[PDB]
């Protein structure tokens, strides 16, 4: 491997996935369970060859990274003010805004909307398991167009996954610390 | 695996080799019983059977008889003992008449071979036929079996009465 | 309603009663329940036997639970 | 440590101290007999420990629910009958042991029907052996805990003496 | 091969291009259902009926809230609560409307099943063009697209109005401001 040199490799981390360095001490990328069956419990389709656990884990990692990046942006925003131009959003930090907004019937709306988007893109994941050429985390979302020049696309890929790992860990710290750089415990 | 098979590889017998008919536990348990224990004369088999049977027969008569006693009574024990002994006498009478009407043999495991070898052109059912080769299947064998049953029944009933008296008195 | 989503009818979802029965063999029971699905799908009398026996048992259970726990006002 | 039944996934042919690498077939049969008897007795002992703790209908209540205390409260004439019954059972087992084709722990005589054993039969025998081993460890722990602490299983757990 | 609406999804097999408003937005593959008497024909008929019903309901709510009720009818600006005021004083009107809608819906279901069986009637077609606004082709497709888009928007709008009236117990434009 290129990290943890005293372990050769998991088994499936050949390098076909971006941002691959070989770091997987527990060998989690070799579970034979096709996690698409957590969505569609049965084979359903006779053409459902199956999805490798590594590809499902890559999709989950990309989704986690995007969620964590947006989450740290939002949590940092509400520490330095920046409230929505509307009533009922006064100042109630981030450790308490979640509960008060769950009370005020709009976190349920956010849950519904996020679930709708998640269901559509999980249908995309299921089609990938069925055998579509779509790669993990690829929703073909390049509106501004900074995704051409394949070298730039690969660099931005590795950038997104590394930034997502950093943002996951940073959000874990921020939520655990209740923020120290911009507020108090 | 299958734990039920035809008995002794004969699919036409009215029997089966179940985990109860032909289990090792069944084999050993029935081979340690007096009726089938090897090395016992018919008198010994009868004596052991009578001892056990009188021993457990005195129980119900003494406990639930017409002369019970929640405390220990010599009259209750005597009544139970007499009832058990008379029941053993009735059983011995039944054994005697059964043996009288069933067998006509004095030495088995031979007559069968004699009539399978030296021919049996007679009235049959004594020379030929002969069900069972055990020593219990003879006139002499069953007579000694009944005698042993009767004597052992008396002795076992007396022993059980003594034990009941000791348990009721010293406990 | 939950129990009604058990047997496979028209989608790749649910159970096949044939596969359930045929898998319930044992050392003491030989082939087990193999062929019982064919018996109960080709004989009305077998279905009537099972249904009538369980139906009478259910009626007796109903009779017991009726007086045991009176379910109607002023009954 | 042979083709014997009882080898499971976590530690296949578990003989770290090499007790079986030098023993002959007779000693290994003795070891299997001892293991199976210990496992069965321990399963019975664990079940009795728990059930006695939360249910002792016999002896008109009394017979304190803590084991190792009811051990000294049974009339001691019921102890004799249990002892004699166990003795007669083991006499019958000894008589079984001389039957032809006897297998170490097989007192049902399954060798009469089971020639060319399957994988289900071996798996069930291994299940019995593993449950017996777990029950041996559990009953040893039960007795030791009750000795050192003085409380029974469900009593020590309920209080929180862990 | 990829759906026009969702580029990360393959083209839904049953939706080629024919129906107005078709952009390939079938992530769950509901167009491939062929059971319980439900297929693409039934789904399209249900969608068109929903579109028309939502358009009528949204237009009615907006009309009553903006221009007020007709003479002799109750007011209140809460369309989800004024229904009980109409029923409290004119129950016969509500009952007659319900009976008429029931008969028309029985006819609609019979027509849907028949047209599905002996294919001669497009889904949602009831030959209702009294003013001849869609006689010629090359305008019928545009009108179908307009109807489908307006009906989907009005479906969403009418569901929103129903939920707002049930929860807030206030008017639609009252909730707006
Ligand atoms: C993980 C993402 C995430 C989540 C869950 C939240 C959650 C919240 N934010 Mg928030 N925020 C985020 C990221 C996030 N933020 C980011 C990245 C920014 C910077 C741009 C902000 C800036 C921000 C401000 C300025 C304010 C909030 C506020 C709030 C709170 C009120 C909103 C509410 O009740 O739910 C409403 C429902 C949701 C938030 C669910 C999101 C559903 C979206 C809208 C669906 C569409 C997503 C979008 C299209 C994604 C595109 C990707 C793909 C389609 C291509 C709530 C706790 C307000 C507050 O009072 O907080 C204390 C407030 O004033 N946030
Ligand atoms: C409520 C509607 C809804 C629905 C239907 C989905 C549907 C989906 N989400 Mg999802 N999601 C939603 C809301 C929703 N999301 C919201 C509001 C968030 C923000 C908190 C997320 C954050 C999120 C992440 C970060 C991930 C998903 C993933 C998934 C997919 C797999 C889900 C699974 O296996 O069971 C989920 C069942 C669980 C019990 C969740 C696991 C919880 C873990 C074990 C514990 C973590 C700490 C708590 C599926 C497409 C995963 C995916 O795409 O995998 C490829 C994935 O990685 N979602
Ligand atoms: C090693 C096994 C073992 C031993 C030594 C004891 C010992 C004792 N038990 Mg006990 N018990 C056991 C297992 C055991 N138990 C199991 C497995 C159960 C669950 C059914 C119970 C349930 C139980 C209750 C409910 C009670 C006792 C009680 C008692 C005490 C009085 C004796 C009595 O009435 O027993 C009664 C025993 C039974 C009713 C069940 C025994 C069934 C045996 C163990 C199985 C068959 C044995 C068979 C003859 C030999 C196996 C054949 C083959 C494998 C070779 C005594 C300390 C009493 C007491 O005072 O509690 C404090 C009491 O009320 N036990
Ligand atoms: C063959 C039948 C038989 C008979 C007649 C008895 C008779 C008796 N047993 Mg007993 N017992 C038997 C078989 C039998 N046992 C077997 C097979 C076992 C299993 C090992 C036991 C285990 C047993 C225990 C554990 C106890 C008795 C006790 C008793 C006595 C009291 C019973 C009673 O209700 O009071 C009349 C009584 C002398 C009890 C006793 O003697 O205490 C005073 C007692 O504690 N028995
Ligand atoms: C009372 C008489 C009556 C009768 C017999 C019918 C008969 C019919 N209607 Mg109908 N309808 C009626 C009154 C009636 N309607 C009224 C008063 C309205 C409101 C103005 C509607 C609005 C309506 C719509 C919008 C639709 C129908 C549809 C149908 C057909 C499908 C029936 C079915 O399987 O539903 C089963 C019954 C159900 C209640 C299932 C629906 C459950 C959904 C999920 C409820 C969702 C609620 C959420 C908030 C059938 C011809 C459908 C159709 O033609 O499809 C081709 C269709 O899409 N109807
Ligand atoms: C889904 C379609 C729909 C439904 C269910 C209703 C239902 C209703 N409308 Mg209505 N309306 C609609 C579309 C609809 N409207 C449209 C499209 C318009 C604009 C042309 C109107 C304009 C309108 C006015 C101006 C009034 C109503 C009124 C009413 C109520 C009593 C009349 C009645 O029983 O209707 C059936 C009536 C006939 C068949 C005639 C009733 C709750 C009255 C009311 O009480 O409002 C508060 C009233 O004054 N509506
Ligand atoms: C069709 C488009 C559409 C439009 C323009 C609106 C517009 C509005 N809705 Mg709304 N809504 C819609 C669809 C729509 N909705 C749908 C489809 C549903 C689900 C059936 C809802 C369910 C809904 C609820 C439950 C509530 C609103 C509320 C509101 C108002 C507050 C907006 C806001 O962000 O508050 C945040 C606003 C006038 C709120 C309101 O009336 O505020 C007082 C409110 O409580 N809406
Ligand atoms: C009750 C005994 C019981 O049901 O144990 C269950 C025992 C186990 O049999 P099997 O393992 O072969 O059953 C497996 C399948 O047939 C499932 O039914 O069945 C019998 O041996 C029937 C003998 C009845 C003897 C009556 C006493
Ligand atoms: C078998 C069948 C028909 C058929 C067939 C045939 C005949 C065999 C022919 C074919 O061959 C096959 C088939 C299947 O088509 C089935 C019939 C259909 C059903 C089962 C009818 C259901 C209609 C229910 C509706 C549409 C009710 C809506 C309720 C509303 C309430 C309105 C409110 O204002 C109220 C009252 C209170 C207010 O506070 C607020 C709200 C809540 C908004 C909105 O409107
Ligand atoms: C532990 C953790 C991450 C641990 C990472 C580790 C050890 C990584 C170690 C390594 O990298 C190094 C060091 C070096 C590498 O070479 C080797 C490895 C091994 C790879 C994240 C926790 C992450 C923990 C998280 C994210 C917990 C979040 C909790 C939240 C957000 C709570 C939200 C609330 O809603 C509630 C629940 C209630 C509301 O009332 C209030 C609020 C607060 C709003
Ligand atoms: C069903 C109906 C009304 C139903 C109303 C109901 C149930 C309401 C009931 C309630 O309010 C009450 C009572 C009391 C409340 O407490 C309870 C409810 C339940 C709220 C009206 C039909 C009304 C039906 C009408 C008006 C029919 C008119 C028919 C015409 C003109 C026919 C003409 C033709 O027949 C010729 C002449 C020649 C033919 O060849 C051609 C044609 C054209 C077909």
């Amino acid at each position: 491997s290129k990290a943890v040199p005293f372990l050769e490799a998991p088994k499936a981390l050949d390098g076909s996935l971006p941002a691959d360095v070989g770091f997987d001490p527990l060998g989690l990328s070799d579970i034979g369970f096709d996690f698409t069956y957590l969505m569609v419990p049965t084979k359903w389709d006779e053409s459902r060859t199956g999805l490798s656990a590594l590809k499902w884990f890559r999709e989950a990692e990309i989704k986690h990274g995007r969620f964590a990046m947006l989450a740290v942006l939002g949590w940092v925003a509400v520490d330095m003010g920046l409230r929505l131009p509307v009533a009922k959003y006064a100042g109630y930090n981030a450790v308490q805004a979640h509960d008060v907004f769950v009370k005020s019937g709009d976190m349920t709306v956010g849950l519904l909307a996020i679930g709708f988007l998640e269901v559509v893109m999980g249908a995309a994941i299921y089609e990938m398991s069925k055998g579509s050429d779509r790669a993990a985390g690829e929703f073909s979302f390049d509106p501004l167009g900074l995704g051409k020049d394949p070298s730039k696309y690969a660099r931005y890929q590795v950038s997104e996954i590394k930034n997502g790992r950093l943002a996951m860990l940073a959000f874990g710290g921020i939520a655990t610390q209740a923020v120290l750089t911009n507020s108090g415990f | 695996v299958s734990f039920i098979k035809p008995y002794r590889q004969d699919p036409f017998v009215g029997h089966l080799a179940t985990p109860i008919t032909t289990s090792a536990f069944t084999r050993a348990y029935l081979k340690v019983l007096p009726a089938y224990r090897p090395g016992l004369t018919p008198l010994s088999r009868g004596a052991e059977i009578g001892f056990t049977h009188g021993y457990f027969l005195i129980g119900p008569f003494y406990t639930y008889g017409p002369l019970r006693s929640v405390e220990f009574s010599l009259t209750s024990l005597a009544a139970g003992l007499l009832a058990a002994i008379t029941l053993l006498l009735i059983l011995t009478v039944g054994l005697s008449i059964y043996g009288q009407v069933t067998y006509d043999v004095y030495d088995n495991a031979l007559i069968v071979k004699l009539v399978r070898q030296m021919v049996g052109s007679e009235r049959t059912q004594d020379l030929p036929q002969i069900k069972g080769t055990s020593e219990l299947d003879t006139v002499l064998g069953w007579q000694k079996f009944s005698e042993g049953f009767f004597s052992g029944g008396l002795i076992g009933s007396i022993v059980a009465a003594v034990g009941i008296a000791l348990y009721s008195t010293y406990l | 309603i939950v129990a009604g989503h058990m047997y496979k009818t028209n989608w790749f979802l649910g159970h096949s009663i044939k596969t359930i029965l045929e898998a319930h063999k044992g050392p003491f029971t030989g082939e087990g329940h193999k062929g019982l699905y064919e018996v109960l799908t080709t004989s009305w009398h077998a279905q009537l036997a099972i249904n009538l026996a369980l139906f009478g048992s259910l009626s007796i259970i109903v009779a017991h639970h009726m007086y045991a726990m009176p379910p109607y006002p002023y009954i | 440590l042979d083709g014997m039944i009882g080898s499971s996934a976590p530690f296949k042919n578990f003989d770290p101290l090499g007790f079986a690498a030098k023993a002959d077939q007779k000693t290994l049969n003795k070891y299997r007999e001892s293991e199976l008897k210990h496992g069965r007795v321990a399963m019975l002992a664990v079940l009795g420990w728990i059930v006695q703790e939360f249910w002792h209908p016999l002896y008109d209540g009394k017979l304190s629910s803590n084991p190792l205390k009811a051990l000294t409260e049974v009339p001691l004439i019921g102890w004799a009958q249990i002892f004699v019954a166990i003795n007669v059972i083991e006499y019958l087992q000894n008589k079984i042991k001389e039957l032809p084709g006897y297998r170490p722990g097989d007192y049902l005589g399954t060798w009469e029907w089971v020639e060319q054993s399957d994988e289900g039969w071996d798996s069930y025998q291994t299940k019995e052996l593993n449950n017996g081993r777990l029950a041996m460890v559990a009953i040893a722990g039960l007795i030791v805990q009750d000795l050192i602490t003085g409380q029974a299983a469900l009593e020590q757990i309920t209080a929180g003496n862990t | 091969e990829r759906s026009k609406s969702l580029p990360f999804l393959m083209k839904p097999k049953n939706l080629d291009g024919s129906m107005a408003g078709d952009v390939g937005f079938d992530p769950l593959g509901l167009s491939e259902i062929n059971d319980v008497g439900v297929d693409l024909y039934w789904l399209r008929e249900a969608e068109l009926k929903h579109c028309r019903l939502g358009m009528m309901a949204a237009a009615g709510i907006l009309f009553v809230e903006i221009l007020g009720p007709a003479p002799g009818f109750p007011a209140g600006k809460s369309q989800m609560d004024v229904f009980w005021k109409v029923y409290a004083e004119k129950p016969s009107l509500i009952g007659a409307s319900l009976a008429a809608i029931a008969i028309l819906e029985v006819i609609s279901g019979v027509a849907t099943t028949q047209g599905r069986q002996n294919g001669d009637r497009a889904p949602g077609d009831y030959n209702f063009d009294p003013l001849g606004f869609g006689k010629d082709p090359a305008k019928f497709k545009d009108l179908q697209l307009k109807e489908v888009k307006n009906g989907r928007l009005a479906m969403i709008a009418a569901a929103g109005m129903i939920l707002q009236g049930v929860s807030t117990h206030q008017g639609a434009l009252e909730n707006l401001s």
